[PDB]
């Protein structure tokens, strides 16, 4: 579903080939419930070619 | 099944794998550190030279590392650069030999 | 294109799955459950056995 | 004579056989709470087209957003519910309700 609109200038840019100054986190994943009680699948974005 | 013969005559221990114009050295964390754009590859040596007339008694490797540096010189640093001293001889870990 | 294709075939087997799993009588036992639910305790009482 | 040959198998045998080793990674699937964009192709011009043109030195500087990062405890409680009674050979047929709720501060304080 639908939620909001966003311009080009609301997320940062990773410009150069190389750049270091990135502030990363140790992510965690909230699954929701439906994945046990139901079998549902889980999403994992776009494929790559693995 | 095959056809026999007579095992074949000895060879020099190492063979010429790359003459490279340019090659930078450093000195770090007690070791040389070897690097150029030809290749990707980056040698790590001891900092002692190796005593190559110890081994090389048929000048096999010696007298080739001579002619080519000699040729690589004359083509684009004689009008440039002064030659510092005597070559020298060093054993790269993953077993490679640099003349320098 | 290729990715288009490889994501509608795993659509294909997950209805097959879907139909594979399931049975005609979780119908009959839904439409059933639906009703007796319906009337609380008493609903339970006969439920219980009809089921 | 081939002992000097020799000896030099033996040095090149020996520097290569050393040990080396590098880690093993383990590493979880991104949320989404930090994204980034990439550069686009320009429209390149056929021929020159400026006036004034001039060379010199440069120091680009940006907007400093000063990012602080610090750690954080979450709490909460899921919940599911069924109508068992008809039996657990046909409860599955009616299905499951499920929810997920807040711990109130009394539990975190005195239980937990």
């Amino acid at each position: 579903a639908y939620s909001h609109q966003l311009s080009r200038a609301d997320i940062t840019t990773v410009s150069t080939f190389i750049d270091l100054n990135i502030t990363m986190l140790e992510d965690h994943e909230f699954v929701p419930l439906e994945v046990y009680t139901r079998h549902e699948i889980k999403d994992s974005g776009l494929l790559d070619y693995t | 099944a095959w056809d026999w013969v007579p095992k074949r005559p000895s060879v020099c221990t190492m063979t010429k794998w790359q003459e490279v114009d340019e090659m930078l050295r450093s000195e770090y964390g007690g070791s040389f550190r070897f690097s150029s754009d030809a290749i990707c590859t980056t040698f790590t040596t001891n900092l002692t030279e190796y005593p190559l007339s110890r081994v090389d008694l048929g000048d096999c490797i010696g007298k080739d590392a001579r002619d080519a540096m000699d040729r690589i010189f004359a083509r684009r640093y004689n009008a440039t650069h002064i030659k510092v001293g005597q070559p020298q001889y060093y054993l790269a870990n993953g077993g490679f030999l640099i003349a320098y | 294109e290729v990715q288009r294709r490889v994501q509608l075939h795993d659509l294909r087997f997950a209805d097959i799955d879907t139909v594979i799993h399931a049975d005609a009588n979780a119908a009959m036992f839904a439409g059933l459950g639906a009703f007796f639910e319906g009337m609380g305790d008493l609903g339970r009482a006969v439920g219980k056995v009809v089921m | 004579v081939a002992a000097g040959h020799a000896t030099l198998r033996e040095h090149l045998r020996d520097i290569k056989a050393e040990n080396t080793d590098a880690n093993f990674y383990v590493c979880p699937p991104p949320t989404g709470a930090t994204v980034v964009q990439f550069e686009q192709p320009r429209r390149c011009p056929t021929r020159p087209e400026g006036q004034n043109y001039t060379e010199g030195i440069a120091v680009v500087f940006k907007e400093n957003i000063a990012p602080y990062k610090f750690k954080a405890t979450m709490y909460y409680k899921d919940v599911t519910v069924s109508q068992v009674w008809f039996g657990h050979r046909y409860s599955q047929f009616m299905g499951i309700f499920e929810d997920r709720a807040p711990v109130p501060f009394e539990e975190v304080i005195d239980k937990i």
